[PDB]
């Protein structure tokens, strides 16, 4: 019953900025951390960052630090994602994943959203 | 691993959690105990509410745990009631297992408790009369 | 930033046989590792975590072991739905880093 | 050597099965909201990981509180209502045959009869149409209740159509809800969720059919208390929903008669143009495969290579012999043998027609001596509601034969609200617990 | 002589016994204190019986004895109230005869238990803040 | 003997357009009126 | 100017002799900053 679900497409121009949403159903919002990762087309997966949905307390992986943005409101169950300064680079599927967050620690991803596709390009 | 901290399970999120882990969220279900025809069957409701949880209260209080959510004891357990030394309880087990494994053991418990903390306030009095 | 590595790359086999992916680790991840499954134009599902037990909702076919660095995902009999990418992902340390993949394929 | 110690634990999360009052939610009508507390606008559920609990809808309180409830609010609605003693008087009736149908006649009779005015030495001579369903024969005639009871009319401003009702625990009380879907009603429920409030559930009140219900989201789910009783009443929730169109298209003249001071009686003057029959429409494709359904979830009860046949109801009162239902203030009591009527073995735009006889003396709940008259609602009336179950029982079944029969029940509301409330129960927080641990005090 | 241990002399079996013995059986009477026109004068009478069992609770928990059974204070016994050295109130008088003798002098005792928790709560203030 | 407590340096916002003791005395009055008048004759039979 | 007698609703006259009046409720419960740590 655990589903989450992310906002439409998005396609910018290079230099701006994107919102990624992403609601949660089937589970206590506020009960699991919630990770956000980019796969590339064709590529790996690359982990942005994750969020604690209780506290708002973030953690960024160091070389997006100062660009992206992780929040959370809690009265519509919901995560938002800014990535600002786009760039091709950034082009690919953004994913929001819940945590099975065992002992308040990272375990493994098992719920993953549909995605979302991000497309930066001039 | 890497953590972010504590998270929130919600009213009863741990009733399927340990008995340890569930142990740690004691005050969230604490807090949501006290909240013509139809004025007065709500009215019922509501007293009802009010005197279970007074009833709840007396009965920590007059153990000596008034005003504590963990609360250890003089009493000493009794192996009649379970032999399950420690690591097959708090880590293997839920809240709703132990209370189906000791509802037939309760009520003298709360005597027990009664005539210790009794016993308790007697020999602090003679303790301060000297 | 943690490097995982795993091999192959690419790998070819056919229904029934046994497959088994490895991967390395340059620092200590104890058990720290997950294993997903993705397959074309769908987001990945956990397979393992803790590095040696089951997903709930996963065919026991599926198995890993390792402690470490070193860690091996067996499939012991192969299944025309389990042909797909493959990924191994710590989270002992920051950043969370997911392995190059595996892409097997039937033969 | 153990040297283990009584441990006090506050705000354990325990409960046990429990029995109490819920209370009202919701966001002139009989289904009185101005005693129902305001619903929140983002209601809170918390899904309960590892929990497996007990559930049986058949013994569920639940559905004996909210019986209960909306019997009390229909009579509150009844009270500062006009009662209609002086109704009870002779009736000189005729037969209305301007404009009729072949199969409406002698179902209207026109009867002319002395009643009482405003002042208390003076009467009035009235006439006013009344249904062959309400009326006894004494050319003379009175209406089929004056032999029992009094009738209440109902207040013409209130409104019947139902409203979503939320229910909810009070302190110390905690609504568990069941998640799964395939559930059956009883048994353990692997999925569960406690909520502080039911979701908005109509009082809806109809007999062989559940109307403007909740729908399955997997497939039809077959209820029974014990399915191999035959004197257990099945219960079938659809997938999807089936349409049924109801109208009386009669164009009915509703004049007002003054009975007292400050009391009015509300008669049907004259029907506008031709009189013909009200009916109900339902899709015989959509019907047929709906049926088709819940065939093939009955095989699984009943034997794979059985025959399952539906046939019409057996017999009793006209409320549990008809699908009977409320259309915007007019009581519908709808011949369904059109569609119970079939068998299944083994192996385009039409629409199925269910007459309708309308009554105005109306006895809602199985209750005698305490009838209410429903006063006629001004012109052409049609409504449009949703098949989402049904009411059935299974005729005998000895070892004799290998054919299953079923044929449409009802008459009992508690099996309509237990068609909303089966994954629902009520337990109470028992949140003191005993441990032993290490510490001393 | 030989004995075989304490006995349970009921909900106010003590009320005959002396004050030091009716002292050890405050619990007993402690626990019984809480537990369309006939279902109103009940809830009036539960709802009269919860105000008093608080108001007591509340009166005993603004002197800095809540939770407890026995609490033994700051206040000096002015003499003017009882002139009884004790050999002849706990060994040789009962609870009812005590309160027959000192239901004059009652409530002034109350404001003083309450003034002195006011000032020991300030004053265990000022000691934490150094 | 009622107890009044004079409030020493208190200034209060009142508004006696939006009281609602104005609104539930009302209501009061109007009740204590209406069960004064329930165990009475009805002049029903004056009707005429 | 002109002014006319007026009346009927009877909340004006219950208004008039409730005019210095109003209810409150007490909030006992207060948190402020003091030196002290338990
Ligand atoms: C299942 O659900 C469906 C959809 O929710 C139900 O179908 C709807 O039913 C409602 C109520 O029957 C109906 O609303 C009526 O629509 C009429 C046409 O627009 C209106 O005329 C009518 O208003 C009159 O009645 C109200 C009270 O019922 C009054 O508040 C209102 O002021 C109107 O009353 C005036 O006019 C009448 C007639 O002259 C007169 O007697 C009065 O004194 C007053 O002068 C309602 O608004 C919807 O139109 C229906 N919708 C559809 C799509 O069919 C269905 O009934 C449900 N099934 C069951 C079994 O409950
Ligand atoms: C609901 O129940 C499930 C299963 O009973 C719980 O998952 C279990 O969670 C515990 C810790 O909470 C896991 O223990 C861990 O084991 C690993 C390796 O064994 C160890 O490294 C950790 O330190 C920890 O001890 C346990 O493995 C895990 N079970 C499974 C099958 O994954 C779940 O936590 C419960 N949910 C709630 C909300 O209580
Ligand atoms: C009801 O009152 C009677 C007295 O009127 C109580 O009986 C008295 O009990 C005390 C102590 O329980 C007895 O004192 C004992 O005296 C002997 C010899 O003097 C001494 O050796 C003991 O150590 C003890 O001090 C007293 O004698 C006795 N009185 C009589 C007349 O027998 C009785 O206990 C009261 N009942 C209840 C339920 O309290
Ligand atoms: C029901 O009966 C009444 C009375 O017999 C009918 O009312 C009469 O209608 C005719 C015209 O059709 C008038 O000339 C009379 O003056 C009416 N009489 C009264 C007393 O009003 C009425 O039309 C009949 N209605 C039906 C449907 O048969
Ligand atoms: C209304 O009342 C009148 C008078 O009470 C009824 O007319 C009487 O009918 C009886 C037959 O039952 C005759 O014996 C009387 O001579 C009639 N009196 C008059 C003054 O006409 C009349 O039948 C009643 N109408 C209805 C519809 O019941
Ligand atoms: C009859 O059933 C249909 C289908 O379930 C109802 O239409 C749905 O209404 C809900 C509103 O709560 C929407 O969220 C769905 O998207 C609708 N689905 C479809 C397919 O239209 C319809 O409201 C029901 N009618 C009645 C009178 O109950
Ligand atoms: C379902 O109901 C039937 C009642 O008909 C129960 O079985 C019957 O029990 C009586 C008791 O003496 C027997 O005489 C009948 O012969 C039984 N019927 C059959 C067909 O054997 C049955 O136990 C109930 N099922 C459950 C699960 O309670
Ligand atoms: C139920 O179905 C019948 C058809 O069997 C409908 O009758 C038709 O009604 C329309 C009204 O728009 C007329 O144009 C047709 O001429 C009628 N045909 C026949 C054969 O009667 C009836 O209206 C339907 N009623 C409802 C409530 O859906
Ligand atoms: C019940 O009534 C609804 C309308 O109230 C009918 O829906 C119409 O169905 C036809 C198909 O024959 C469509 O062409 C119309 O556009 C529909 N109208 C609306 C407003 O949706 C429905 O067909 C009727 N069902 C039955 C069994 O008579
Ligand atoms: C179910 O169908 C049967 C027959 O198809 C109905 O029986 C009819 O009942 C009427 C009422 O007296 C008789 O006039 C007919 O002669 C009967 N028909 C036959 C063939 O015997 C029965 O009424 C239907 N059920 C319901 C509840 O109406
Ligand atoms: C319900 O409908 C059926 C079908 O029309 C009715 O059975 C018919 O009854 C009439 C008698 O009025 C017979 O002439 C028909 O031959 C019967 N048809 C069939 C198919 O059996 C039945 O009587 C209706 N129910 C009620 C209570 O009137
Ligand atoms: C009314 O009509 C029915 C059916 O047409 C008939 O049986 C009855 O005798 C009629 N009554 C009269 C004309 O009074
Ligand atoms: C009322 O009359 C009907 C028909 O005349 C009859 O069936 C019923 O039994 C009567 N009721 C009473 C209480 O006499
Ligand atoms: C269906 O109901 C029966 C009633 O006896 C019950 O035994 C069974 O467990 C239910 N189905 C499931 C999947 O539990
Ligand atoms: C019903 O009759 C009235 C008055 O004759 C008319 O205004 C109205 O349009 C009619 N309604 C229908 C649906 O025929
Ligand atoms: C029932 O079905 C039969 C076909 O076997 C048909 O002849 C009969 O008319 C049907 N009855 C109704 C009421 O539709």
């Amino acid at each position: 019953q655990k589903v989450l679900v992310q906002s439409g497409a998005e396609v910018k121009k290079p230099g701006a900025s994107v919102k990624v949403s992403c609601r949660a159903f089937g589970y206590t919002f506020t009960g699991n951390a919630l990770h956000w990762v980019r796969q590339a087309p064709g590529q790996g997966l690359e982990w942005l960052g994750w969020i604690n949905p209780h506290s708002g307390d973030t953690f960024t992986s160091q070389k997006f630090q100062g660009r992206v943005y992780m929040t959370r409101d809690k009265s519509i169950n919901t995560a938002f994602l800014d990535v600002t300064r786009l760039t091709s680079d950034d082009t690919g599927i953004y994913y929001c994943a819940r945590d099975k967050y065992y002992g308040n620690e990272a375990v493994g991803m098992d719920v993953w959203g549909q995605g979302t596709s991000v497309t930066v390009s001039s | 691993a890497v953590g972010i901290g504590a998270v929130f399970l919600g009213f009863l999120g741990a009733a399927g959690s340990t008995m340890g882990a569930a142990s740690m969220t004691l005050t969230v279900q604490a807090r949501n105990l006290l909240s013509t025809v139809w004025g007065i069957k709500q009215l019922q409701a509501r007293v009802l509410a009010v005197e279970r949880y007074l009833r709840d209260q007396q009965l920590l209080g007059i153990w000596g745990c008034s005003g504590k959510l963990i609360c250890c004891t003089n009493v000493p357990w009794n192996s009649s009631w379970s032999n399950r030394n420690l690591s097959e309880i708090w880590d293997n087990m839920t809240w709703l297992q132990w209370d189906k494994e000791i509802s037939n053991y309760t009520q003298i418990i709360y005597g027990l408790l009664e005539e210790s903390q009794n016993q308790q306030e007697k020999n602090e009095q003679d303790l301060l009369a000297l | 930033d943690i490097q995982l590595t795993q091999s192959p790359s690419f790998l070819s086999a056919s229904v029934g046989d046994k497959v088994t992916i490895t991967c390395r680790a340059s620092q200590g991840v104890r058990n720290e590792l997950a294993w997903y499954q993705q397959k074309p134009g769908k987001a990945p599902n956990l397979l393992i975590y803790y590095a040696s037990t089951l997903q709930s909702g996963v065919p026991s076919r599926f198995s890993a072991t390792g402690s470490g660095t070193h860690f091996t995902l067996t499939v012991s009999s192969l299944q025309p739905e389990d042909f797909a990418t493959y990924f191994c992902q710590h989270m002992s340390s920051y950043p969370l880093t997911f392995g190059g993949g595996t892409k097997v394929e039937i033969k | 050597a153990e040297n283990l110690w009584v441990t006090v634990y506050y705000g354990v999360p325990v409960w046990k099965d429990a029995e109490t009052t819920l209370f009202c939610a919701s966001d002139h009508n009989v289904w009185a909201t101005h005693a129902c507390v305001p619903t929140d606008p983002n209601p809170q559920e918390i899904h309960l990981e590892n929990v497996t609990e007990e559930f049986n809808m058949w013994k569920n309180n639940m559905v004996e509180q909210m019986h209960t409830d909306i019997i009390s609010l229909w009579d509150q609605s009844l009270k500062p209502c006009v009662k209609l003693t002086p109704l009870c008087v002779t009736l000189q009736c005729t037969n209305v045959t301007n404009n009729i149908t072949d199969d409406m006649r002698g179902e209207l009779k026109n009867c002319s009869f002395n009643m009482t005015t405003e002042l208390r030495d003076k009467k009035q001579k009235v006439y006013s149409l009344f249904y062959r369903l309400d009326v006894v024969q004494i050319k003379e005639y009175r209406l089929i209740n004056c032999n029992t009871s009094a009738c209440t009319q109902a207040c013409p401003k209130v409104s019947f159509e139902p409203i979503p009702i939320h229910y909810c625990a009070p302190a110390g009380f905690a609504i568990l809800k069941c998640k799964d879907k395939k559930f059956n009603g009883t048994g353990p429920c692997p999925s569960v969720s406690t909520v502080q409030c039911t979701h908005g559930i109509k009082p809806v009140v109809s007999t062989q059919l559940l109307l403007n219900g909740s729908l399955a989201e997997e497939e039809v789910m077959i209820r029974s208390e014990n399915i191999t009783n035959n004197a257990k009443n099945i219960l079938v929730q659809f997938n999807t929903p089936v349409q049924i169109n109801c109208t009386r298209p009669n164009n009915n003249t509703r004049k007002s008669i003054r009975i007292g001071p400050g009391q009015a009686f509300y008669a049907t003057g004259d029907i506008i143009g031709d009189i013909r029959q009200a009916h109900c429409n339902v899709s015989k494709a959509t019907w047929n495969e709906t049926l088709g359904k819940v065939v093939k979830q009955l095989r699984k009860h009943f034997g794979n290579n059985t025959i399952i046949r539906f046939a019409n109801s057996s017999g009793g009162d006209l409320e549990v012999t008809t699908h009977s239902f409320n259309c915007g203030g007019e009581f519908f009591y709808c011949n369904t043998s059109g569609l119970f009527n079939s068998t299944w073995i083994s192996n385009s735009n039409d629409s199925i027609t269910l007459p309708c006889r309308i009554k105005q003396i109306i006895n809602m709940w199985q209750r005698i001596g305490q009838c209410m008259y429903a006063p006629p609602i001004q012109g052409v009336i049609r409504c449009v509601s949703n098949i989402t179950g049904l009411i059935l029982t299974r005729d005998g079944g000895s070892t004799n034969s290998t054919t299953e029969t079923f044929r449409p029940g009802g008459g009992d509301m508690r099996d309509n609200w237990r068609s909303e409330l089966y994954k629902y129960k009520v337990v109470k927080i028992e949140p003191l617990g005993v441990a032993p641990t290490r510490c001393k005090r």
